[PDB]
Formats: C-alpha cells, sequence, structure tokens
RNA sequence: UAUACAAUUAUCAUAUUAAAUUGUUAAGUGUUGAUUUAACCAAUAAAAAUAUAAAUAAUUUUUAUUUGUUUUUAAACACCAUUAGGUAUAUGCAAAUAUAAAAUUAUAGUAAUUAUAAAUUAUAUUAUAUUAUAUUUAUUCAUAUAAUUAAUAGGAUAAUAUUUGUAGUUUUUGAUACCAUGAUAAGGAUUAUAAAUUGAAAGUGUUAAUAUCAUAAUCAAAAUUUAUUAUUUAUAUUAAAUAUGUAUGUGUAGAUAAAAUAAGAAAUUAAAAAGGUAUUGUUGCCCACCAAUUUUUAUAAUAAAAAUAACGUGCAGUAAUUAAUAUAUUUAUAAAAAUAUAUUUUUUUUUUUU
C-alpha cells in the first residue's frame, strides 16, 4: 500500500518528507527542541540558584529552588506542545510543500552550473568574444614592489596576456 | 561429526619399557606403604597439642579453676593415655558426664588440621612442615 | 570422537565435557584404582567387608585349556608369590606381569597393584600436534 | 580489502 | 559440484497433477524459498473483485430480493458479540467498505463547494444542472474527479462573467451556502445513498473538519486529485481517516488470532494461543 | 519415509488422518462384526 | 549477551509487568479519610 | 523526598580523589564489541567505515 | 479472546497443533447450559462459592 | 552519480495535464459516439450543448503567472 | 554491389564589435629559549589593500592580431629534493573546447562495434506519544572397549492325524573400518500490559534412489589433549556395587562469564538524508606492464596499431583504504605518483546587521 506513495509511514525509513529535492532531516533542530543552539525557556532562574550556591553556606536558599522548579513544572507541558505543533507541520509540509523527492537538487554549486556559465560568458565578450572560463594568473605575494621596470606588476585580464 | 582419523601405532619396545615402569612402580610402591605405615602408627603412638579452643570458654577460664580442675584431678590418666588426639578426647569428655551438655554445644575446638600438630609446636606453619613422601592422609607428623 | 582409539571411536560421541548421573559413567575407567594410602589400606577399592569370600576369579571355574591373563579384580593371593607362576593382567598397552614377587602384595586386587595411568609417555603413539600439547602441560620436555 | 579477490 | 538430482513424481490416487506442480518442485535452487498463496471460491471473488453481470431470472431475482447491504454488513459485525463468535475485523472491514462505498463522491462535492472561488450563483437551474450531471459522472466511474472538476470550473455561465463579477465580489469570492445546499440538494435528488441524511451530514462534516487546517481551502494540483503518485490515506484531503528485546522472536506469543495455525514441524516450543502460563485467582 | 515402516496402530498422524477415525469424533464402534458366527471353522490341533 | 553488549534497561519487558496497577503504590490508610472529612468541615464552620 | 531535615551544606568536593586514574585510559567507542553486518549486497560504504584521514 | 468464550472443557488442546478445538466439532453450548437455570455467577448452587461449598461441608 | 530518490516515478511537469483537460474527452468522446456503435454517457448527452470556455490555458503551456486564466478561481 | 542528413535547442579543439593599460605600499629585537607535524629532518621571522564615467550599431582583419609556461631571492612563504641545495608564478615563444557535425575503434585498410543517469546495495547523534543499561555477582574444568545381522511350525477338562521327532547344500554382490543427496539444533535488539509467554526456519553425528577395499559395537571392572565445563576453602571428615594424593600462599596478571521473569537496581541514550563499472550483484568486476603467436600497414630506446585464453608482479579504477575527472610541468618495474590550475559525470550539512 506503501506504493503510489513513494514516502514511507513515519519515524520510518523513507518517511522523510523533501523540499526542492533534498530531504529534510532536521525538524527538531527547528522548533529548537533538541539542537545546540536549542530554545532554553528558564535562565535568569538557575543563574539565580546557581549565584546563591556559591555565595556562602550560612543561609540556605529554598525560595530561590522553588521559583525554579514551579518553571521546570510548566516547562514539560509547553515542551509537549511544540512536538505536537511541528509534527502538526511536518503533515502540512508533505502536503503542501514537499515534491516527495521529485525535483532535481538546488543545494550544490554544481546544479546551478547555468548560472556561473552566463558569468563567465560575460567576461568572455569583455574580452572580444574570446576567453572563456579563463581567469588572471595570480601573481606573488610581493608582486608589486618586485618587479622593475618594464614588466607587469600587477595581473592583466586574460586577453590581455 | 568429522570421521575420527586413525590412531598410530603403538611404539617399538615399549611393551618392555612399559613392563619395566609399572613393575618397578610397585617396588617402589612398597617402600612407599612400609614407610607410610611407620609413619602413621607412629603419629597414633605420639602425643600431639590440646583439641580444645581456649579462646572460648568452658575452656578460657585460668587453669587453675573450673574445667582444667575437672581435668587435672579426675581425668588426666585417660587423656594422657590417648595421647590427646581428638576424637578420644571429645568422647572422654562426653562421658565424664560433669559438662554434660555442653561439649559440643557451648564448648569449642581446634579445627582438623590445627589439633593434628606434635606435643610442643610453637609456630603454626609446623602444618606444612610435615612430611610429604608419606601417604597418611595427613595423618602424619 | 576425534581420534579412534578403538572400535569404538567411531560409534560414539563425546558431547562436549559433559555431566553424568553420580556413579554412572558409561566407561568405567578407575584411574584411582591404585591410589595410595596408608591408614585406609584395607578398605580402599577392596572387599567391603572381610568376612566375604575371594571372586569368582580366584578360582578355575571349569576345564580350561588355560588363559593369557588373569582379570584384574583377582586378588594377590600367598600363592601367587610362593608358585612362582606366570601371573597376567590385561592392562595397556599389552599386558602387565607379576615378575618379582612380594608379600607386601598379597591379599589386595591386582586392580590396585597395576598404575592404570603410567607417567611414561610414548612420543611414538602422539601426533605432533599432541606432542605440542602435552609439553604445554609440562610433562614432555621441550 | 586488496586481496578481497581470494 | 555434486548437483542434487530430483526424481519427478507423478501423479497418484492421494497425489493429484495440481498438488504435485503446487508442492513439488524438481529445481533444488527453488527450495526453501517462501510461502505461497492462493484462493478459492469465495477468497477469490472477493480478491478478484469481477463484477457480475445482468442475466435471467435467477440474477434479477437476486436483485430483487437483495435488500439492504450497508444494514447486513453491520448486523453480521455485530453478531461476533454471540457468545459462540469472535468480534472479527473483517467483518468490520467489509462494514467499513460499505458505509464508505461512495465516499470520494463526496470528496469530489467538498472540493466543488470550498475550492472554488466565485463558482456563479449555485441556485440557478444552469449551473445546477452542471453541477449535478457532473456528481453522476463521478458516481459511476464514467469520469475521474479531476476530469469533472476541470468540468465544473470550466463550464459556461454567462457572458463577460468577471465584469458582472465586479458588480458583486470584491476579491472574486462568493458566499459558500448556496453551494453547500446545492450539493447535498443533488446528493439527494441523485440516488446517491441509501439513507436520505447521509449525504448532507458527511458532505458537512468532511468541510468542519478542514476548516481548522493551516490554508484549508487550497490544493496542491498535483496531490488534490486521482494522479499518478498520492497521498498517504490518512494525509488525503477531505478523506474520512484525518519483550521489546524477545518481541521478534515472541511474534505468536501473544493473544493471536490465527489464519494457518503453527504446526509442530515449524514451531517448536510455541503451546498455543490460548495458554495462560501465569494465570490469576478469580472467583 | 525411511526402510521401516510406521506402524499403523501407534501413529497418530496415520490413526488421526482423514482416512481413518480423528479424536474428534465420536469415538463409537463403526460396524459389529461377527465373524465367528456366520462361518465356523472345526478344531483340528496341529499336535494330535 | 555472549560477545555482545547488554540491551538498554528499556529494552525489556516491565519489571512489574505482572502486578496490577492498585499495588503500586497501595493507597493504604482508607481507614483515615472520613475523619479527615468531617475534621474538615468542622473547621470550615469555626 | 522522605526525611527532610534543616541541617546546613557541606564544603564543595569534601571526597578525596580515588586510587585508580581515570586519566591515563583512553577512551574506546567503534571497534569495542563484535559487530555482523546486516549488509545484504554491495561495497560496504566507504564514508562511513574509511573516508576520513 | 483468541476463541469463543464458553467453558473450557467444550476445549482440548490439540495434537500437533498449537491451538484449541471444540471436541464436539464446530457445536457450542454457552455458560447458561453448564449451570442450573438461573444460577448466580453461575453455580452449581448460587449459596457460596467452590471454599465456600467446601468447608460449609465440612 | 546520486539523485533524488523518486526520479523515476517523476511526472511531467510540463505535460501532465493534457490527459484530463475537459477539451479532450469533449472530441475523443465526440468521435467515439460518432461512430454509433457507443452508448454516450450522460455527461455527454448534456456539455454536447453546453461546450466548456474557450480562451482558459493553463500556466504551463502559457508561461505566465500574470495572465488570469480562469473566469472561476480568479 | 546501387538504392534520398539536419536546418526549433547537438560540449574538445578554424577565435572576432570589443575598454582596457598604468598606480611604491607593508614589514622588521628583545633575550637564554623544546616550535611544526600522524611522524621524521634542516633552522632569525615578520609582512606588500583604493577607481567610475567614457569609447556608437553594422557592412572585405582569417598570410594580421589573440586565449594562465616569464629578468632581479642580494626578499619571503610555498613546492621539490633531504642536512650541503633546486625552485619560488604573464617583455622572446605558445591559434585552439564553448562547439556546423553524417555509427564505435584505428595517423582515414586491422577489430565489429561503442557510449549511456534516475529499479535494486542496513548503521553519518531529530522531539522522551508518554518514562530507566552503569548496577549486582561471577572465571584453575579432566575421563570410551576383547569381530560372524538370513525361515514358519499351535499340547489338560476339544468326537481320535506319532503332523511323538514337519531334515530337498551350493548364482549372487552397497550403509561396511569405505565413496554413496534430502530432514528437526544453537544463536536476545523495538506489535507494552490487558482478561496475555523473556526463546526465532534458513540447520547442529546417526533418517529415503550416486554403490564396487576390508566382519570392526558395550553383556561389566578398561589407555587424559579434548575450544565450548559453575566443585566441597579450616569446631567434629572412608560402613556395603570400587569411587579419586593433590595446587596453603595479600579473593591477588591479561583477558573473560551471567542477569532487569517473586522479587526488591531508576534517567540516560536510541526511529526519519545518502554511493556501485556489479546485475541472485565485493568471495562482484576491471587496470596496466611481463611470453608466445595472428593480421594491416606512415618502421623512434625495443616501431605503431588491432585480435589474444599463458607466466609473473602488483593492486590503479568502481565517493574503493592520501575522492575522482581535464589541461599543464615533473617523476617512473607496472598500473601510475608529486606539484600548478580549473571541475563534479564526489557524498550536504545550512549567521538576512547579535
Ligand atoms: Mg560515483
Ligand atoms: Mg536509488
Ligand atoms: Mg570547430
Ligand atoms: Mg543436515
Ligand atoms: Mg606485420
Ligand atoms: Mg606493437
Ligand atoms: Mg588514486
Ligand atoms: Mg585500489
Ligand atoms: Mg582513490
Ligand atoms: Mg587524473
Ligand atoms: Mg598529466
Ligand atoms: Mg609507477
Ligand atoms: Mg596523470
Amino acid at each position: 500500500d506503501n506504493l503510489g506513495v513513494r514516502r514511507a509511514g513515519r519515524g520510518e525509513i523513507d518517511s522523510s518528507p523533501s523540499h526542492s529535492g533534498s530531504p529534510v532531516f532536521t525538524q527538531a533542530k527547528l522548533i529548537g527542541l533538541s539542537g545546540e543552539e536549542q530554545l532554553t525557556m528558564c535562565q535568569s532562574e538557575t543563574m539565580a540558584l546557581r549565584l546563591c550556591m556559591a555565595k556562602a553556606g550560612k543561609e540556605t536558599c529554598e525560595r530561590e529552588s522553588r521559583a525554579l522548579d514551579s518553571c521546570l513544572g510548566r516547562v514539560g507541558h509547553l515542551r509537549r506542545a511544540m512536538s505536537e505543533a511541528c509534527w502538526e507541520f511536518n503533515d502540512w509540509f508533505i502536503q503542501n510543500v514537499s515534491d516527495n523527492h521529485t525535483k532535481p537538487f538546488q543545494h550544490r554549486p554544481h546544479d546551478w552550473r547555468h548560472f556561473y556559465a552566463q558569468e563567465k560568458l560575460v567576461r568572455e565578450r569583455q574580452q572580444n568574444g574570446h576567453a572563456y572560463g579563463r581567469r588572471p594568473k595570480q601573481f606573488s605575494f610581493g608582486a608589486r614592489y618586485v618587479k622593475t621596470d618594464g614588466y607587469g606588476k600587477r595581473p592583466r585580464l586574460p586577453y590581455n596576456k | 561429526w568429522a570421521k575420527p582419523k586413525k590412531r598410530p601405532k603403538v611404539g617399538q619396545g615399549f611393551h618392555e619399557k612399559a613392563q619395566k615402569w609399572r613393575e618397578e612402580y610397585l617396588l617402589d610402591r612398597h617402600r612407599a606403604l612400609a614407610d607410610s605405615l611407620r609413619a602413621y602408627v607412629e603419629f597414633s603412638t605420639s602425643k600431639r597439642v590440646e583439641p580444645w579452643d581456649a579462646r572460648f570458654k568452658p575452656f578460657d577460664r585460668i587453669e587453675k579453676d573450673g574445667v582444667y580442675v575437672l581435668m587435672r584431678y579426675m581425668m588426666e590418666e585417660k587423656l594422657q593415655l590417648c595421647n590427646y588426639h581428638h576424637r578420644p578426647v571429645k568422647r572422654l569428655f562426653c562421658n565424664i558426664g560433669l559438662m554434660g551438655p555442653q561439649i559440643t554445644t557451648k564448648a569449642r575446638w581446634k579445627p582438623y588440621r590445627f589439633a593434628t600438630n606434635p606435643a610442643g609446636t610453637s609456630k603454626a606453619e609446623r602444618m606444612y612442615q610435615r612430611d610429604k613422601t608419606v601417604y597418611t592422609h595427613g595423618h602424619n607428623d | 570422537l576425534k581420534i579412534a582409539k578403538s572400535a569404538f571411536g567411531f560409534y560414539l560421541a563425546r558431547r562436549g565435557q559433559r555431566k553424568y548421573p553420580f556413579l554412572r559413567r558409561p566407561h568405567i575407567k578407575n584411574t584411582h584404582s591404585m591410589n595410595p594410602s596408608a591408614p585406609y589400606f584395607w578398605s580402599f577399592m577392596t572387599a567391603k567387608s572381610q568376612m566375604a569370600f575371594l571372586p569368582e576369579e580366584n578360582y578355575i571355574t571349569g576345564d580350561w585349556t588355560g588363559k593369557f591373563f588373569v582379570s584384574k579384580r583377582q586378588v594377590y593371593t600367598l600363592q601367587h608369590a610362593t608358585s612362582g607362576a606366570k601371573v597376567r593382567v590385561k592392562s595397556f598397552p599389552s599386558i602387565f606381569e607379576f615378575n618379582s614377587p612380594s608379600r607386601w602384595n598379597i591379599g589386595k586386587e591386582m586392580n590396585t597393584l597395576t598404575k592404570p595411568r603410567m607417567d611414561l609417555i610414548d612420543e611414538q603413539m602422539l601426533t605432533k600436534k599432541q606432542r605440542l600439547d602435552y609439553v604445554r602441560a609440562g610433562l614432555l620436555p621441550k | 580489502y586488496i586481496e578481497r579477490x581470494k | 559440484a555434486k548437483r542434487r538430482v530430483i526424481v519427478p513424481i507423478h501423479p497418484t490416487p492421494n497425489f493429484p497433477a495440481h498438488f504435485i506442480k503446487s508442492a513439488f518442485t524438481t529445481d533444488p535452487l527453488k527450495e526453501k524459498q517462501k510461502a505461497r498463496f492462493s484462493s478459492g471460491g469465495e477468497a477469490m471473488r472477493e480478491v478478484q473483485d469481477i463484477p457480475k453481470n445482468l442475466e435471467g431470472e435467477r440474477s434479477r431475482r437476486d436483485l430483487a430480493s437483495r435488500g439492504d447491504t450497508e444494514f447486513q454488513a453491520l448486523v453480521e459485525f455485530i453478531e461476533g458479540a454471540s457468545y459462540d463468535q469472535l468480534i472479527s475485523g473483517r467483518r468490520f472491514k467489509k462494514v467499513y467498505d460499505v458505509l464508505s462505498e461512495n465516499d470520494d463522491m463526496f470528496i469530489w462535492l467538498c472540493h466543488t463547494a470550498m475550492s472554488v472561488l466565485n463558482p456563479g450563483d449555485m441556485r440557478s437551474r444552469l449551473i445546477y444542472n452542471h453541477l449535478r450531471i457532473l456528481a453522476e459522472s463521478v458516481a459511476s466511474g464514467e469520469m475521474t474527479q479531476r476530469t469533472a472538476f476541470r468540468f465544473f470550473e470550466s463550464a459556461v455561465r454567462s457572458p463577460a462573467y468577471r465584469e458582472i463579477a465586479k458588480r458583486q465580489l470584491e476579491g472574486g469570492a462568493a458566499t459558500r451556502l448556496a453551494g453547500i445546499s446545492a450539493a447535498a440538494d443533488v446528493m439527494r435528488r441523485m440516488g446517491l445513498t441509501r439513507r436520505p441524511m447521509s449525504s448532507y451530514f458527511e458532505l458537512y462534516q468532511r468541510i468542519v473538519e478542514r476548516s481548522e487546517a493551516m490554508t484549508p481551502w487550497g490544493f496542491p494540483p498535483l496531490f488534490q486529485f486521482e494522479e499518478r503518485l498520492s497521498l498517504e490515506p490518512r494525509l488525503k484531503f477531505f478523506s474520512r481517516a484525518s519483550g521489546h528485546v524477545m518481541t521478534p522472536h515472541t511474534t505468536l506469543h501473544g493473544r493471536r488470532i490465527f489464519w494457518i495455525p503453527p504446526t509442530w514441524n515449524r514451531a517448536g516450543r510455541f503451546l498455543g494461543p490460548h495458554v495462560t502460563l501465569y494465570p490469576g485467582m478469580t472467583p | 519415509v525411511g526402510y521401516t515402516p510406521v506402524n499403523p496402530d501407534t501413529s497418530p498422524m496415520v490413526a488421526y488422518s482423514q482416512y481413518h477415525w480423528h479424536y474428534n469424533l465420536p469415538q463409537g464402534m463403526e460396524r459389529p462384526h461377527s465373524v465367528n458366527r456366520t462361518f465356523a471353522a472345526p478344531f483340528q490341533s496341529n499336535h494330535s | 549477551r555472549r560477545g555482545k553488549p547488554r540491551p538498554r534497561a528499556g529494552m525489556f519487558p516491565d519489571k512489574y509487568r505482572r502486578v496490577p496497577m492498585l499495588l503500586k503504590p497501595q493507597q493504604g490508610g482508607q481507614q483515615y479519610f472520613n475523619h479527615f472529612l468531617i475534621r474538615s468541615t468542622n473547621d470550615r464552620l469555626t | 523526598i522522605s526525611y527532610m531535615e534543616d541541617v546546613g551544606r557541606s564544603v564543595k568536593n569534601p571526597t578525596v580523589p580515588g586510587l585508580m586514574s581515570t586519566k591515563g585510559m583512553k577512551k574506546k567507542f567503534h571497534n569495542l564489541y563484535s559487530s555482523t553486518s546486516t549488509k545484504r549486497m554491495g561495497f560496504s560504504n566507504p564514508t562511513l567505515g574509511i573516508k576520513k584521514v | 479472546l483468541v476463541r469463543p468464550d464458553v467453558p473450557e472443557d467444550q476445549y482440548v488442546d490439540s495434537w500437533y497443533i498449537c491451538t484449541s478445538m471444540t471436541h464436539h466439532m464446530g457445536d457450542y453450548r454457552p455458560w447458561s447450559a453448564s449451570a442450573p437455570p438461573n444460577a448466580f455467577r453461575f453455580r452449581p448452587f448460587n449459596e457460596f462459592d467452590a471454599k465456600g461449598r467446601e468447608y460449609v461441608q465440612y | 552519480y546520486k539523485m533524488p530518490k523518486n526520479m523515476g516515478v517523476a511526472p511531467r511537469f510540463d505535460t501532465w495535464n493534457e490527459k484530463y483537460e475537459p477539451w479532450e474527452h469533449m472530441k475523443r468522446m465526440g468521435r467515439l459516439v460518432g461512430t454509433g456503435f457507443y452508448i454516450p454517457p450522460e455527461w455527454y448527452n448534456h456539455f454536447r450543448m453546453f461546450p466548456p470556455i474557450n480562451h482558459n490555458f493553463q500556466q504551463e503551456k502559457t508561461l505566465n503567472p500574470h495572465n488570469a486564466s480562469e473566469p472561476t478561481q480568479d
């Protein structure tokens, strides 16, 4: 039954939705659950409590620890919410955006070769329609200042060799 | 399941070698046996250390009082007759009856291999210093 | 079996190192039959009573042409020493012989006077591999 | 890896 | 290479021809493959889905006495609560398939109601007859949903249509009531459902569920309708469907309905599904 | 299958097959047998 | 098991899988409920 | 949480470092146990096993 | 449920198959036919359970 | 050489519409019925006299986004 | 033997309407020394930033002009060789993919083709769809022997059988010590808790069609070399089938074993993206040198090219054990390798002023 849907179930091999042909494997990384850059709920809390803990041992603060674990207690349902919404996104995306791995990759430079060609063409017509894909010869670190008069001190256009 | 590989031939002159080896193994075993029987009976006759543990009671008590009194005046001849081997010592203490029920329950005796040491033994190393060429089952001095 | 030391090596499987019910192993090989005991000398590997008669094999049961070896359970009798006759027992490789009579033998079985596992090891019956392994055990010199 | 063909 | 030589077996009083060719193969690279499946009368009549033909008197008699199949399916599912039977997922499947026999027809109609900005006035007999005819052609398979939809929007309405639409609509989105009352009306006057309400209810329900979806009334052109590649049945648009270490070796070990129950050759230690090994005490 | 034929009395796979009586059928006697009543054989011992 | 890593704990069926939910934990002290109810109502009136 | 009490905190790191040195021990990952490849057909993908350095 | 829910005296564990069968093939009697008419928790008698019957008797 | 996964079954992104376009079925069914040897489906009995709109063309053959292709969906 | 390219879009060598060319900046000394590298060895180390407008379109430049090779190291990096040095980047020469073409190879007579891209190929740290691997206890592991497998035959209390005592050698050959097909084991890796099992098909001596060396079988009392086995560790110790004499050494090397189930353990992780010159597919295929031969010729250390199935060296290629491809220069048992450029017919990892 998994033919004609060339994407298979979910959490499953070949379930991944595609965007301009390269599949989407970063979903969690988006909603900021489980990422190195991940969204952080409570900071001021833990820094406040750490501050207290480091200051002195005479007075003890459960006054902070309560604020903090109140915070975490909420954080749980917040996360289940975000995860839920994101699964909804995976579905919406699959319906209305993804091409199901049908269209050519856009994400590697050679896939844009035509574009680059357009600019090579330009640099050639500037050269009297001649040197295609040619570039100025690299010179030396000290190129300008080590060369005597009569020799080119700066790299020329390639047709101007 | 591999087909079993056939066993190689016996050897030559091995039948005489084996006959000889077993033969003189037995003629040796005769002096082994003789020596060990001497050692065993010699052990049986000679004196041993006291089989009871003086770290528990009714034994820890001063040798001028309690059990030892019962031992000095009433039991002495009997204990010296059996050379303090732990089996008849314990049995005599059973039969004297003035300790009566305690011999097994309350009282405590040295482990088998320690109680076997010769009279006048000083250091524990004496357990491993007994002759090893003799077959008495740890029953030799 | 790996090596066939007999007929049965063809028929039998070893089945690893396998446990048998107490005191029943299919092939009785008494490695312990000669196992020196001074104090236990009369009670060990011998008649459970001193009041029993000698076994069947201490007597000629019928008209015999004659025998090669007497069975190993035949007890050594004073006549075994005195008479000066061939006393043969089937051991390995071939046969053991009571040649040099002594009175220290009397009243024990030749099951007891014959060492089943000898310390003498022929290298002619061993594979090169086997010899290697016995060298591992620190039995054979090399 | 080199020998893999045997 | 010591190739295995299999002797062919000839048909026998108890070993008939087709049995031989099905259960025995002389090419021993084909041994130990897997199990093969076949069907006889009823499972074949289900699988092959050969639509019957109308015929002489018996077939018409059987059309007459037919009665309500939708209720029959339900009775037969329900009857699994009788003491002498079980509750069958197959009986339920047959139930389901008769409830949803039309299904996609409704789906099509949703699109005509909700997927089209300004489909004229849907009360007027003209556009109404367009809708009616196309619907009856989506049912009875005479047309593809795609073709019927593209027909519906390209159907002839009225001269200078857009310029008349500028006299009513700003951004060209009409009101959707006329459309739904129409699309329920068609299914009622066409005989589409056995029980009258079902038309209206399904059409309404399917809309109300989609109302909550992001960009609800637009659809990708390829997935909207029948096309080579499709969406998985949960994501289709107006659709009705919107130990642990030892478990692979366990398999059979739960409470398991079987097809062919295992046999002693093919399963070594399994005791049967009914068995309760750690029984509790009950009065 | 083998050189030793299955003895059909002991073997369930014979007994309970379609060509004999399975254990879930009702286990009664199939037909009566009068052998010794129909034709009777007079006694002649092989020993005098 | 054999020359392989032991599974993670959650890869096994539940340790207490055969012990009914009412048992873990036991709810005991049912005797005191009524007492603490009457107590709290009397309190309220005060 | 059973047994709550008001007692003061202790000093940070009251424990004296153990007699087994964890530092001089090298952490092993991939070759640690022995695995069996589920690879059905074809050359095993070189990027995973061998490719970097 | 794997098999119809009925008193297990109607079931026999099959030989060679892992499954059970009815020793009267295909027929079934409901629990109501095992006990006397209108038996509370179908029972030989309504007074007590098994253990209760036994120790009362004792 | 690596490709996007489903390219084998990738649809023709220009022409996949043609097959389903109403005019097509109008013409085909037109010369099918004409034979005398086919029974016209009823949709054809209907759109026979209300043939579909002329100048709506897809965005595939006409490459313009700004073209408002539809009198309806505009 | 003769017998009908394209002209709307075709990648290796016959270019052509074009604005360039020229710019004098930077960087350098305090002191007693393990920098760089997966790893060696020579031995001061810092550094070289600026330009737009403008040049008109086409019709006789094709012997003209033009497509990354460049003086000066007394300046370095870098690269090549290894402590000695070489070299260290557009003033000589140097047309050349950006496509005008007619099946592959081949200097334009050789072989009969070649080339090609989407099927298929298990591991690249994703959210707890709803709960835990970092705990416990273990590791001295041995046992087989003394040859004949070939058919029936009934008894006391029964109407009579010496059938008491039933007598016809000799033409066949496989399960054997021996080649002689089948078939059932072991092996935990994601269908979960409710009225419920923590053991699987992919085959472990004995089993049914290949015959053409031989009697090898326990009924006692017996000979250690075999990967695949939980033994009793200090108060008392051999009586019935005969029953194990050796190893006290700081609970001590390496390396190993078992378990989440009527027992008692609790928070760290795991699902989703991927290539094949093979084609039941890596035990897959291929690459060059290195012999014979065969055949055409435009004979360069040792001619060139094409067929080809030995021998020997390797392991060049299939993202393939330092990714490949093209040009360039160098290097060389042989595939090829080093460096300089371009490049993906190589696999991807992603800051819209922080
Ligand atoms: Mg590739
Ligand atoms: Mg693919
Ligand atoms: Mg050209
Ligand atoms: Mg087999
Ligand atoms: Mg020639
Ligand atoms: Mg040549
Ligand atoms: Mg290479
Ligand atoms: Mg290679
Ligand atoms: Mg390579
Ligand atoms: Mg190359
Ligand atoms: Mg080159
Ligand atoms: Mg080379
Ligand atoms: Mg090269």
